């Protein structure tokens, strides 16, 4: 309805003025032209907001002085008159502070952030005074209750107006100061009070400070146990003499159990989990039988029963956590012990192989300590895991031990390094850096086993085991329990029996082997760094450059076959799930980049053994979209390369398989962190007939 | 069980008090359930409602044998047991009470109930083990307090616990847990004037001397003879270097 009729607009241009209301617009080309219509509450907030821009603009004396509606009885349309009295233009001046002992006067006319000269806003003086919007701002009125000053009053009143200039005083009373003297927590039914008390920032003895009654509220919610709306500080005994607060954290439990669904498809398959946790289960207590309602409820600590799964592994794991060992230290204590039974498969080219198996045994131990001030924000966490492979049947890759078992035991190492700051989701600055060194006992140098010679001994030749002298090769029924050798004639081949010359016969590879990797010895390296930068005012660019290194101490014994890296597809996989590491590129299948045995002739060519050696390096750039709170949708691009190589020995870290894609995040308070990307991949997978390149792969994600 | 579906409410009331009489409660439950609404104001609801009762009591339904007994109090003023009635109801309510750790917010009505119970009806065969019920429950009270002052001294915040303490040896002026709070406050006064910066540590070897001489004030042969005297020679040790 063309209904502008302003009547005196002598400064405030037509075009904003406009803008300024958001509902009551007017006939236009838009979307069913904005919906105009009348509606009287929001036609008297838009005046409403119409006055307040004339004033952000600067003129207190704006005023509305004549507003109408005629309606076009022929053309049926709205005419609204407003008319308008504009004013003229205010200054800010002589900002004085009266009542300032503890803060100088520069220092407030910092903080303040007005200078001489300034237009007038009066929201700005009343913003920058006491912030109602957010409670975390930079205030004055939080500056002074965030050192414990709880009983001052700041009011901003006016002594002067001449020249179209005000002139501003600050009375500031401040007040005794404000120290904590009794602090409990009420309303703890199934958590006991050691659990709540030292996850707490507000301590007796203290200055009062509302940024720490913030922090500890959401640490209190951020635990687990308690509803995040129902934490809620009651300030009791307050009195202004003596200067003492008593404050009493009202909690209301929410509940343990939990069941979690991380993993994601993408053309290859549910790489994912299932866990049912509870978080607030007591060890202390499994012999009580009131206690054992759903399951022992008290301490912090939190076992998960989990199943993780796929087209070729199974795996069942059970989990315990202690937040805090001896009660002293916040060393978090994890025990794990997990099953799970494995077979063959070529992920370049999808085949499940069932009468290939393998099954893993594992049980680890670990401690992760918050080392305290050499700067914080790091951890230190070590691990002791011993592993039990048992194979059936897995004459793959290098391995030919294919019937045997293989032991490890492993003392991993790591430090951890996160700034990441501020939004827990959307990082603006800081860096993630990583580094974890496991090391296996050094068996080479104790032992008195020479390896390089293991295959020229009597006890590891053919021995021949078979009681039956049935026929030879040569003519030649093999005397039983004696020595052979393969000799092929024309196009079959066979074997020869030698008698007593040993010398002259074949190693066996399996026996050989199993003796190298009966107990593996190894040391791996892991590298990890983010290295979140700032750009633009939305554009977000993420660094992910990354490291990995597998050896062994003696060379004679080689790189163990197992324990090593794959590259390809997302890396919602762990080494929980596999012996595996599953690197992350989001324009390949599912580990499908790892190196195959390029040796035509042998009778096994597609077969992934695995990288020792791999760089990743990854730059993405990220816009925030619809960052909010309850749901945080946004957009993200990729451009990642990588590379890896099962022996470092002629590696060229200049092939680095590329990709190149873009995709969107979603993430709900309870569905966890949802995505779908989209990547093309520049290279071929390894040991495919024709080049080309790796189509776009859907990489559905969860975590329911 | 024929009641069950039958429905004769004297022979209701007949086969209930058989089961109340041989020991059957839980299935008597069932039934003065069936007849809860259906048998109030008639007659014999003097034993109704009060077998209702003792019968939650022997099952160990602890607030469901309050309710009913508060219940049986507030009506029939004049009933013959009501005295019984009322310091078993108070007693079935504090038997509810959680451990130390918990919201002792149970306690505290457990505490008026009895302290009810013993302000009226001053004189009984009850009254010692009522004082005794308030007494432990007390008990649960102090230490409460007295472990959520200690959990500062072991997660090694020693002002905090410096400071939790001394709001505690004057919250509850007679405890036998007084000891141990003068100790774990010289333990912790200590621990704090050691592992100081050179410029405050006297006024910390201070604060734990004043500490010191509290604790063997109260008790002279205190159970911490040895550990403290080791301690105070470590402070006399370390201040006299500083003695100008």
């Amino acid at each position: 309805i063309s209904s502008i009729d302003f009547t005196g607009n002598k400064q405030l241009s037509d075009s904003k003025l406009r803008a300024a209301m958001k509902d009551t617009k007017q006939k236009n080309v838009l979307r069913v032209f904005k919906a105009s219509k009348f509606i009287p509450e929001k036609y008297k907030t838009d005046l409403e907001k119409v006055i307040a821009s004339y004033k952000e603009k600067g003129y207190r004396d704006a005023r509305i002085i004549y507003d109408s509606v005629i309606y076009n009885k022929k053309k049926n349309m709205l005419a609204i008159k407003i008319d308008v009295e504009e004013g003229n233009k205010y200054y800010f001046g002589n900002i004085k502070f009266l009542g300032n002992t503890v803060y100088s006067d520069q220092q407030l006319n910092r903080y303040l952030g007005i200078k001489k000269g300034e237009t007038y806003n009066g929201v700005l003086l009343e913003k920058r005074i006491a912030d109602n919007t957010k409670p975390d701002g930079e205030d004055i009125t939080n500056l002074y209750q965030n050192n414990g000053y709880l009983f001052s009053k700041i009011n901003a009143v006016e002594v002067k107006t001449v020249n179209d200039t005000i002139d501003f005083e600050i009375r500031i009373t401040e007040g005794p100061i404000a120290y904590f003297n009794k602090i409990y927590v009420t309303g703890n039914d199934k958590t006991n009070d050691h659990v709540i008390y030292r996850e707490l920032r507000t301590k007796p003895g203290n200055k009062y400070s509302k940024e720490e009654l913030v922090r500890t509220i959401r640490e209190i919610g951020q635990l687990g146990f308690f509803d995040p709306e129902s934490i809620k500080p009651e300030f009791r005994n307050v009195d202004p003499a003596a200067g003492t607060v008593d404050i009493e954290y009202q909690l209301v439990e929410k509940g343990s159990s939990q069941v979690e669904l991380q993993g994601g498809y993408g053309g290859g398959g549910f790489i994912g989990t299932l866990g049912l946790s509870f978080n607030n289960f007591s060890a202390r207590k499994l012999f009580d039988k009131d206690a054992y309602k759903p399951l022992p409820m008290g301490d912090g600590q939190k076992v998960a029963l989990r199943l993780q799964g796929s087209t070729y592994f199974q795996t069942y794991s059970l989990s315990f956590s202690e937040p805090w060992f001896g009660g002293k230290k916040p060393v978090q204590f994890s025990s794990s012990i997990s099953y799970s039974k494995q077979f063959n498969y070529n992920y370049s080219s999808r085949d499940v192989n069932r009468n290939q198996s393998f099954n893993i045994f594992t049980v680890q131990v670990g401690l992760a300590k918050r080392l305290t001030v050499p700067d914080d924000y790091f951890v230190l966490s070590q691990s002791v895991s011993y592993q039990h492979y048992d194979l059936n049947n897995y004459y793959t890759g290098l391995f030919t031990f294919g019937n045997g078992a293989s032991r490890n035991l492993a003392y991993t190492i790591g430090l951890s390094r996160s700034n990441k700051g501020v939004n827990p989701i959307f990082p603006t600055y800081g860096s993630e850096f990583s580094i974890s060194a496991k090391v296996t006992p050094p068996y080479s140098l104790f032992n008195n086993i020479n390896y390089g010679d293991l295959q020229n001994q009597k006890e590891y030749k053919t021995q021949y085991t078979g009681t039956t002298t049935t026929t030879g090769i040569d003519g030649q029924a093999i005397n039983p329990g004696d020595y052979t050798k393969t000799e092929t004639v024309n196009g079959q081949s066979g074997t020869v029996s030698v008698g007593s010359d040993y010398k002259s016969a074949d190693t066996d590879v399996g026996k050989v082997d199993q003796k190298k990797y009966n107990w593996l010895e190894y040391y791996k390296v892991k590298f990890k760094a983010d290295w979140y930068t700032k750009i633009y005012g939305k554009l977000v660019l993420r660094t992910l450059t990354e490291f990995g290194f597998l050896g062994a101490y003696d060379q004679s014994r080689g790189v163990v076959p197992f324990e090593r890296f794959y590259l390809g597809g997302d890396g919602m996989a762990n080494y929980s799930m596999d012996g595996r590491e599953t690197i992350q590129l989001r324009g390949y299948p599912n580990n499908s980049l790892t190196p195959i045995i390029e040796d035509r002739n042998s009778s096994r060519y597609g077969q992934q053994i695995g990288a020792t050696i791999y760089n990743k390096f990854s730059m993405e750039l990220r816009y925030p979209i619809t960052l909010k709170s309850s749901a945080s949708i946004y957009a993200l691009t990729f451009l990642e390369a990588g590379s890896s190589y099962p022996t470092f020995k002629d590696y060229n870290p200049f092939d680095l398989n590329r990709s190149a894609g873009a995709g969107l995040r979603v993430f709900m308070p309870a569905f966890g962190l949802l995505g779908i990307d989209f990547g093309y991949g520049f290279d071929a997978l390894p040991g495919s007939t024709t080049n080309k390149a790796n189509g776009w792969e859907t990489h559905f994600i969860i975590g329911f | 069980q024929k009641a069950l579906k039958n429905e004769d409410v004297a022979a209701k009331f007949e086969v209930a008090t058989k089961m109340y009489d041989a020991g059957k409660y839980n299935k008597a439950i069932r039934l003065f359930e069936q007849l809860a609404p259906t048998y109030r104001g008639k007659p014999q609801a003097e034993k109704l409602f009060y077998m209702f009762s003792q019968s939650y009591y022997k099952t160990k339904q602890y607030y469901l044998a309050g309710y009913q007994f508060e219940s049986f109090v507030s009506g029939y003023p004049r009933s013959e047991k009501v005295q019984e009635a009322a310091f078993l109801g108070a007693y079935s309510y504090s038997k509810l009470a959680p451990v130390y750790s918990l919201d002792q917010a149970d306690t505290v009505k457990a505490l008026d109930k009895l302290q009810a119970f013993i302000d009226n009806y001053p004189n009984s065969e009850y009254l010692a083990q009522a004082n005794e019920s308030v007494k432990i429950l007390n008990g649960k009270l102090e230490k409460k307090a007295y472990e959520n002052a200690k959990g500062y001294n072991t997660i090694s915040d020693y002002k905090s616990a410096l400071v939790a303490f001394d709001n505690f040896i004057a919250d509850f002026p007679g405890t036998p847990l007084k000891e141990d709070a003068l100790f774990y406050k010289y333990d912790s006064a200590y621990q704090l004037a050691i592992n100081s910066v050179p410029s405050k540590m006297e006024e910390r070897l201070h604060v734990a001397q004043t500490a010191y001489a509290n604790l063997m004030k109260y008790k002279s042969d205190t159970k911490y003879k040895e550990k403290a005297d080791q301690m105070n020679a470590r402070v006399e040790t370390d201040l006299q270097k500083f003695t100008k």
